[PDB]
């Protein structure tokens, strides 16, 4: 089965700059979607960024801090989010979606990671 | 004097029967006796893993 | 134009056939099955490996009193005992005599050598084969892939080839396989939760690095000898080492059908069992008029030389008089036997030499001709050598 | 002690059984399904666009 490894995170100061990583492990070869999404205390999930081939894509409270790198011979994506604000506290998720199984017994179609913790301190 | 300790038998319980699963770390005597008039006693030694009814 | 035919799924014997339009010269069609594998619906369950018995420092606390904590590690054990007299290297640790208390905790970890050492879990079901093909229809030569399920036809010069499913959907897997070292196993396993000690599955793990185990090892704790800081511990060996030692053959040898097994991803292939049905659909604009190829006139067979052997033995000399020089297909419409070559070049008054295999003791069979048919007939002989390195080319008639 | 029992599938009902041995005091159990998924085993193709 393929699984989703996340890393990076912690405590910092306001206007730092970490990195997000995620990796995949498992029967794939190659990941149509990769993607980023962040949960905070008392409300609902939400998107932050949006990676596929050379495409990108950031919402409207992301835009021109976070860089998002994505590697598909390592099946990786890199988040380098920088600017750091104290709205940004938050649990960030990796998701995989449109995963093409090297047949590869087809299975489950999205898969989600257990997260990173990153909390940021005024 | 130092004897070795054999580990502990795997005990399974049915209707008027036991069933002993061992698993020895060297060849071992098990000796077995029947508390009536007539013992039928059995004396084996066993090497290797084995369950026994 | 939608056309019918069938295969003996095998590997290396080519075939030859040609469609004859009433009004039209016959189009010759060769096929060359390469490799003819058969992969599972394979998902992976769990895995296991060695195991090591996890025990910390003992825990001593001399003339008091301790109490359990429990780490909740996985199959972990603890226990407290008193009347300990430890000893150490510069002479007694304690000086009491009695009610020391020394507290032993135990657990079990995946050894270091998970990674490169351990044995896989699977749930099999639902084959689908593959094929590679080597596939040329009027000289149109290709070597390519194909899903030979009922579908997902591939196209080339127009000619759309569909290669329907197997008449048998027999499989050499079972239901549960144990994959290890490249060497593949039809056991039964027990399943996630229920292992017991002694045996396979003793020790459990949703994957490589789920961090997160099952185990019964029944381990033990132990009274320790007097005069000795350490702790014994007992439990049963362990069931992979046991099944190490066991090992009953492997697939690879035992399966029915002589189907070789190679795991890069899980898969068997060339064995030969039923049936491939194609359907060819050809277009309308690959078929050639008569007047454009060579006509026959006055053709005659002999046959040469004959051993009715596994291997191609008989010799077959058609003397004919040509219109023009130009090649032609020659196509044996029964299975009595079966030729060597797709095509024959031909001259405008020469003589013909061709190959084939019967198992026929007196052959009498119409071959046909660029345009026209010949009945070859004669008798033939016995081979001489008892076992050969090739398999049969051709059918058993009864 | 095994028991078996049914449990029409559908969510937002709690189930009762009980667990009724000669000798000892009746069991109860109370099961809720709270969510219950249907997950195909899926397959990708191609995809399409613009």
């Amino acid at each position: 089965e393929v699984q989703l490894q996340a890393s990076g995170g912690g405590l910092v100061q306001a206007g730092g700059s970490l990195r997000l990583s995620c990796a995949a492990s498992g029967s794939i070869v190659s990941i149509n979607v990769m993607a980023w999404y962040r949960q905070s205390p008392g409300k609902e999930r939400e998107l932050v960024a949006k990676s596929s081939g050379p495409f990108t894509l950031y919402a409207d409270s992301v835009k021109g801090r976070f860089t998002i790198s994505n590697d598909a011979a390592k099946n990786t994506v890199d988040l380098q989010m920088n600017s750091l604000k104290p709205e940004d506290t938050a649990v960030y998720y990796c998701n995989a979606e449109g995963l093409r199984y090297p047949s590869g017994t087809y299975g489950p179609s999205a898969v989600w990671g257990q997260g990173t913790q990153v909390t940021v301190s005024s | 004097c130092t004897v070795p300790l054999a580990p502990e038998p795997m005990i399974t319980f049915g209707f008027r029967s036991v069933s002993l699963k061992l698993h020895p770390k060297n060849p071992t005597y098990l000796i077995t006796r029947q508390l009536a008039d007539e013992p039928h006693y059995t004396h084996e030694l066993i090497s290797e893993p084995a369950v026994r009814n | 134009y939608e056309h019918a035919t069938t295969m003996p799924s095998q590997a290396g014997i080519s075939y030859n056939t040609i469609v004859n339009r009433a009004g039209y010269a016959p189009l010759p069609i060769s096929i060359t099955p390469t490799k003819i594998k058969l992969i599972p619906t394979v998902n992976l369950e769990y895995v296991t490996c060695h195991y090591k018995t996890g025990m910390d420092s003992p825990a001593i606390k001399c003339c008091g009193s301790q109490e359990c904590t429990p780490t909740y590690r996985p199959d972990e054990q603890c226990k407290v005992f008193t009347g300990v007299y430890p000893f150490m290297w510069g002479g007694a640790y304690c000086f009491c005599d009695t009610e020391n208390t020394q507290v032993s905790k135990a657990y079990v970890m995946k050894s270091d050598d998970c990674l490169a050492d351990h044995a896989e879990a699977y749930k099999a079901h639902t084959a689908s084969v593959q094929a590679f093909l080597n596939i040329t229809v009027g000289e149109h030569s290709i070597v390519t892939t194909v899903y030979v399920n009922g579908e997902t036809p591939v196209n080339f010069n127009g000619v759309k080839i569909t290669a329907g499913p197997l008449s048998t959907a027999w499989t050499p897997f079972d239901r549960k396989i144990v994959q290890y070292a490249g060497e593949i196993y039809n056991y039964d396993f027990p399943e996630y939760g229920a292992g017991q000690p002694g045996a396979f599955g003793d020790i459990q793990s949703r994957t490589v690095s789920s961090s997160d185990l099952y185990a019964n090892t029944n381990l033990v704790l132990q009274r320790p000898k007097a005069g000795a800081i350490h702790v014994p511990y007992t439990q049963a060996p362990s069931g992979f080492e046991q099944w190490k030692k066991d090992k009953a053959p492997s697939l690879k040898f035992t399966a029915p059908f002589g189907c070789e097994i190679y795991t890069n991803p899980i898969r068997a292939e060339n064995c030969a069992v039923g049936s491939i049905p194609l359907a060819f659909d050809i277009p309308d604009a690959l078929f050639t008029r008569v007047s454009e190829t060579p006509t026959l006139s006055a053709a005659e067979c002999t046959l040469n030389e004959c051993v009715y052997s596994s291997d191609f033995g008989g010799i077959a000399t058609v003397k004919y008089s040509a219109s023009k020089s130009g090649k032609c297909a020659v196509h044996v419409p029964s299975g009595t036997a079966t030729l060597k070559e797709a095509a024959v070049e031909l001259t405008e008054q020469g003589s013909a030499t061709i190959h084939f295999s019967t198992a026929n003791i007196h052959p009498e069979f119409r071959l046909q001709i660029c345009t026209s048919y010949v009945t070859c007939k004669g008798d033939c002989h016995p081979p001489k050598d008892h076992i050969v390195t090739h398999p049969q080319y051709h059918a058993q008639t009864f």
